[PDB]
């Protein structure tokens, strides 16, 4: 074996080559044929397959990824030289193993894993242009033009300091274009936030895609990356060869995985309780128990959590559809709007919480900034690209930000002219806006637009406008206070699994009953408006609401009961927002 | 005192290619190109890559592999070829511009492996820097020994001499520059990006900086789409490096007969059927707009906008518009954004945007300091990106005053001349514009004039060929039908559309139809004259009056409807329908 390792070149190769041929879910030979057809000279492999096939080889793989991978390529290429023995490829096949040891506690990573393969789930934050790094430096004497080369001089380059032909003084200067280079992309990636128990300080790491696998992950993408953990010294000064005792560390990526659920008991449990007739009401009452007497608001946000069914109108030429639900909560201060947003953001996965003020700690916009490389720092909406962004104090905002909000609500994407190029960052998020009245309290006989002074267009894009206030009813204050004092002296997890399962599995779809019920509801609204009339965006809200209610029922097909509840809840917001 | 025999061999064979290779006629074409190159302002010699491959396939492949290495030798061989041939000025720079390379790569395909070797690429310009003289052969002299360190070529940075020309002296730090003797050449930095076609959906394009020299300096402009032959090269920057593509030649990004021959038989048959197909007008509108109910006049006008009339340049050099400008004013919702989105979705060269767009470009060309270099750069806006295309602008009511006047200048001229901070330039933009707006106070007051209904200035109103008013009718039948269309679309997730003609077939027909230039029959001329007599006799009351601008739109519309059927001449059928569209477009004040 090579020194310091339990690795034999031939035996490991045969064991790996045995794994390629002999396997049970043989797929590796099939994708090899696909590779022989396509020509893509890589073989991405779930390492757990090697674990199931050979735990020792998997253990041997983790211990010595750098040492063992060239043997794996050698085994695969000979297999390619066996099956389809003649072929044409710009270079022979390679292997990019992945999904081996989910040490996803990135914040808990030890130096024991140095030079051992690890896979981690996280969201890429920043990237950069590919760095052309020298591997062979062409040189040529200044005096007599005597050419030469220096090849892979241990990272640094060794200045010849003397010619070869005339052997003059230091005259052999590097030739940039004649030299040999390789691509190297630097990426900075953050720990996956939901995986962090405390999250008091989210962990961040660096990545290096060398000569290949470059630009395959755009910023903000939540992916599982598998690569070799690395640590290198840092010179105290570039001039001096002294180095620090501490060691800055990075990952050399080997594979990118772009991105069942739980045990069978959970799917049994959610399917069980879903059969309850009042599960829709029970979840609403169960959701946000700290709040009291608000149920229409609770039901609305619950439908937003479930969200409308994913729809793909690309075939129709109609573009993407806002399947997500955007609810604006408008009400007096002290009415628990902020608590609800904090509650929903705390419960919801991959969510976001921000403030309508520009002084929000995050900021609801992406922009370029010098690292000193001018790199795009993302925005909260893009950060919650699919999740839910709970925006507090939404009323107070910059008009340009409101313009940005109008775009993403209209298009589910954010267009930014970085430098000169324009990038359309897709943001199919769900917006939970919280707005407070202008002045101390809500003056009646003034619309929400009068009482908030916002564009009628933008709030029209909001499907649901929940108007909540503080009535001058001492009974409600009395019951509320008793409820709070009782609080002074269903678990969320099952609810989160329910929504996660519904998104993972269920997909609402229109029934002709629901279709006709929706049509009757809209024309009825139009007839009511025939005497603020109906708008087809309201129909878009109603169908989207019906999908969420069907998703709550886990029917997988929208039913007229969804339409009736959607019509009811839509009318509630109309009644709440109705004003003369 | 070292010679690269490969470069000597390549230079000789390339010089042989210059002085032996010949056209099909049997004459040395490159002698004729060199003969034309003797003129002032003429230094780049065009060369066909396939020709020198035929002359020597090894020479072409070696040049392809080591293009940067051998390129100075090509210029030197060009100098020997051209100097003796004619009375060329003794020393003016000469360059070789390549072409006929099939290996057209995407920007995604560029790598360190492709450094130095020649390659062709295609993309869209983003921003163009001013021209700047750049030293190529530095002429230096050590202050102490005063020996002239001659012709120290600088690798695109302030590379002083390493050591004195005098072996005795080693001052090593006080090389003064000779301003005149150092060779110079003008370089221009330009940013390009991936074209939309190559670009994956939702993917950020690979921005690329390129250097332009000799005739290539002004070859391309800001915001245009072009193809470039040359090679990629590293450049050191503050052992760091960054990539730039030096393009020797710049070409634009891609006739009816040539298209029809290049068009496959099935595509030819379909397009031939489509040209023969009567009622293609309504059938195309229905196919183009599956998720739409009613408002077919909007669908009609957009389709005419997609085709557009024939442009004309007068004997006085005054350009006359070929495309057109159309606007829509509609109540809240009512599918205007949906209209624009379908148009953008179907059409390449169709760019969507909003008047609320707070970009510094302001939808058009803009002059802005570089974020790093601090020099002003002509950064192209989306309107310039849509050159010879379409712009689906939203929130046209909510435009900015700066954009408003600049846009008004653009549509009036079909071009924009931008001048600020000393920098000056002009750019062509023959782009159909689809304005989307809402009435003032949200809803359209038909009892009030269009000037009251919208905030747009009268020149904007004049320069727009058409205006379509959409109003929320209380008629339940339309409301029921729209809901039926929408719910069927949602319930029938796919297959709800009814595309009698596929969008590719639609696009192929438009491309082939665009190759035609329909003419005005004298029958149609008097027919057009007769139509405007009725319009003039009608005299509105119309929300807007009737100037010659209405007639100009009419003839451009008739040309488009002549282009609809691919007929080389206009007929009265096209004119009367064009009159029907515009005359119906005239909405009278309903007070
Ligand atoms: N209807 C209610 N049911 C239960 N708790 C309520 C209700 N109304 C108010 N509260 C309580 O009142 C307090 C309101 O705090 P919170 O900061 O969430 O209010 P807010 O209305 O969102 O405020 P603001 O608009 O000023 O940011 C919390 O204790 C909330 O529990
Ligand atoms: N006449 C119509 N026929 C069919 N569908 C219609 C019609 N009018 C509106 N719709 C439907 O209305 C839905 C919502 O309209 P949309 O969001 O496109 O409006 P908009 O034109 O952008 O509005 P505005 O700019 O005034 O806010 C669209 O999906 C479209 O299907
Ligand atoms: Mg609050
Ligand atoms: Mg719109
Ligand atoms: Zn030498
Ligand atoms: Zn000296």
């Amino acid at each position: 074996v090579i020194w310091g390792t339990d690795v034999n070149v031939a035996a490991c190769k045969e064991n790996f080559q045995r794994f390629l041929q002999r396997f049970i879910d043989p797929l590796y030979m099939q994708r090899l044929g696909e590779i022989n057809v396509i020509g893509e000279p890589f073989l991405n492999v779930n390492c757990e397959h090697i674990k199931s096939f050979d735990k020792n080889l998997y253990r041997q793989l983790i211990s010595y990824p750098q040492e063992v991978i060239p043997t794996f390529d050698m085994a695969v290429n000979e297999i390619f030289f066996d099956r389809y023995p003649d072929s044409i490829l710009e270079h022979q096949i390679q292997v990019r193993p992945f999904n081996a040891l989910k040490t996803k506690n990135m914040r808990n990573l030890n130096p024991e894993d140095i030079d051992q393969l690890i896979t981690i789930s996280g969201m890429v934050i920043r990237t950069s242009q590919l760095i052309p790094e020298m591997q062979e430096a062409f040189f040529q004497c200044q005096v007599c033009a005597h050419t030469t080369r220096v090849e892979m001089d241990r990272g640094r380059i060794a200045e010849p300091s003397v010619c070869g032909r005339c052997h003059t003084t230091h005259s052999m200067a590097l030739i940039h274009n004649r030299s040999l280079f390789s691509d190297k992309q630097m990426i900075k990636l953050q720990e996956s936030p939901e995986d962090m128990p405390a999250g008091q300080t989210p962990h961040t790491v660096i990545l290096f895609a060398h000569n290949d696998l470059v630009d395959k992950v755009q910023p903000g993408d939540r992916v599982n990356v598998t690569g070799i953990y690395r640590a290198v010294p840092i010179r105290v000064n570039p001039r001096v060869s002294n180095v620090k005792s501490v060691y800055k560390t990075h990952i050399d990526v080997i594979h990118y995985r772009k991105t069942k659920l739980f045990s069978e008991k959970r799917v049994e449990l959610l399917k069980e309780l879903s059969r309850k007739p009042d599960i829709y009401e029970r979840l609403a009452s169960a959701l946000a128990p700290s709040i009291y007497e608000h149920e229409d608001i609770k039901k609305g946000i619950l439908l937003q959590l479930f969200g409308g069914t994913r729809k793909d109108f690309s075939h129709t030429g109609r573009g993407k559809f806002r399947a997500e639900i955007n609810i604006l909560l408008c009400g007096d201060p002290g009415t628990s709007k902020s608590q609800l947003l904090q509650y929903v953001y705390n419960l919801v996965p991959r969510g976001q919480y921000t403030s309508g003020k520009g002084s929000s700690a995050v900021g609801l916009t992406a922009y370029v900034m010098k690292d000193r490389q001018l790199v795009l720092q993302t925005g909260a909406l893009v950060l919650s690209d699919n999740g839910i962004c709970c925006i507090d104090e939404f009323d107070k905002m910059n008009e340009s930000t409101r313009s940005v909000l109008h775009e993403v609500m209209e298009q589910q994407t954010l267009s930014i002219a970085k430098a000169g190029i324009i990038c359309q960052l897709n943001a199919r998020t769900s917006v939970l806006a919280a707005a407070n009245p202008i002045e101390s309290q809500w003056n009646p006989k003034k619309t929400t637009i009068e009482n908030i002074q916002l564009p009628h267009t933008l709030l029209s894009r909001f499907d649901l406008i929940f108007l909540m206030l503080d009535p001058q009813d001492e009974a409600y204050d009395r019951r509320l206070a008793h409820h709070l004092v009782a609080l002074y002296y269903l678990d969320m997890a099952v609810l989160k699994d329910y929504i996660a399962y519904a998104h993972s599995t269920i997909m609402p779809r229109l029934s002709e009953e629901a279709s006709q019920a929706l049509i009757e509801a809209y024309v009825d609204m139009r007839k009511i408006g025939s005497s603020v009339s109906a708008y087809p965006r309201q129909l878009e809200s109603l169908i989207r609401l019906a999908e969420a209610h069907a998703k709550v029922r886990l029917s997988n097909k929208v039913e007229a009961i969804d339409v009736e509840e959607a019509k009811r809840l839509h009318r509630e917001a109309l009644k709440q927002s109705a004003t003369d | 005192e070292v010679r690269d025999e490969v470069a000597e061999k390549c230079q000789k064979l390339f010089l042989d290619f210059l002085e032996e290779f010949q056209s099909s006629d049997g004459e040395i074409k490159y002698l004729q190109l060199a003969e034309e190159l003797i003129r002032p302002e003429r230094n780049t010699l065009v060369v066909s890559f396939v020709d020198l491959e035929q002359f020597n396939q090894q020479l072409s492949t070696t040049i392809q592999e080591e293009f940067y290495r051998v390129y100075p030798y090509l210029c030197r061989a060009l100098k020997t070829f051209v100097k003796d041939r004619k009375e060329i000025p003794l020393a003016k720079d000469f360059y070789v511009a390549f072409q006929d390379l099939p290996t057209r790569h995407k920007i995604r395909e560029l790598t360190s492996s492709r450094i130095g070797l020649l390659t062709r690429i295609s993309g869209q310009v983003v921003r163009t820097h001013p021209v700047h003289p750049e030293l190529v052969s530095g002429t230096f002299l050590c202050l102490d020994c005063q020996t002239v360190i001659r012709d120290v070529e600088q690798q695109f940075k302030y590379t002083q001499p390493n050591i004195c020309r005098n072996p005795v002296c080693a001052n090593r730090r006080r090389f003064l520059l000779d301003t005149n003797k150092s060779r110079f050449v003008d370089f221009q930095k330009v940013r390009i990006q991936e074209t939309q076609a190559e670009l994956p959906r939702g993917s950020i394009p690979r921005s690329l900086e390129v250097i332009l020299r000799a005739e290539a300096v002004e070859s391309a402009q800001a915001g245009d789409k072009c193809d470039f032959t040359g090679t990629l090269i590293v450049v050191p920057d503050v052992l760091s490096y960054r990539l730039v593509f030096l393009a020797c030649c710049v070409a634009p990004t891609n006739t009816a007969e040539s298209i029809k021959n290049q068009m496959t038989v099935k595509e030819w048959e379909k397009v031939f059927e489509m040209s023969q197909d009567k009622n293609l007008y309504h059938n195309l509108c229905t196919s183009l707009f599956p998720t739409i109910h009613g408002n077919d006049e909007v669908k009609r006008g957009v389709l005419l906008m997609l085709f557009g009339g024939v442009p004309k340049t007068t004997g006085e050099g005054t350009s006359l518009r070929g495309d057109i400008n159309v606007c829509i004013v509609g109540d809240p919702s009512t599918a205007k954004s949906q209209f624009l989105k379908h148009v953008e979705e179907f059409s390449p060269r169709a760019v969507y945007t909003s008047g609320k767009a707070s970009s510094a470009a302001g939808l058009t060309a803009a002059v802005v300091r570089d974020e790093e270099s601090h020099e002003f750069v002509i950064e192209a806006g989306a309107l310039m990106l849509a050159d010879n295309g379409v712009c689906c602008i939203d929130e046209f009511d909510k435009m900015d005053v700066r954009d408003q006047v600049a846009i008004h200048e653009a549509m009036e001229q079909q071009t924009i001349s931008i001048t600020k901070a000393g920098v000056k330039a002009t750019l062509n933009a023959r782009t159909s514009i689809l304005a989307a707006a809402n009435p003032i106070s949200g809803h359209y007051d038909r009892s009030k004039s269009l000037k009251q209904n919208i905030n747009l200035s009268a020149p904007i109103m004049s320069r727009f060929d058409l205006f379509f008013i959409l109003v929320d009718e209380c008629n339940e039948v339309t409301d029921y039908a729209i809901a039926r269309r929408i719910v069927d679309l949602h319930s029938r997730i796919e297959e709800s559309i009814d595309r009698v003609y596929s969008l590719d077939d639609i696009r192929r027909y438009l491309l082939f139809a665009r190759q035609f230039k329909p003419k005005i029959s004298k029958e149609s001329e008097d027919f057009i004259v007769e139509q405007y007599k009725h319009l003039r006799q009608r005299d509105g009351k119309s929300s807007w009056r009737i100037t010659v601008r209405q007639l100009e739109s009419m003839i451009r519309l008739s040309e488009a409807m002549a282009r609809m059927h691919c007929c080389d001449e206009v007929q009265p059928k096209h004119v009367k329908e064009a009159f029907r569209l515009l005359n119906k477009s005239i909405i009278r004040v309903e007070t």
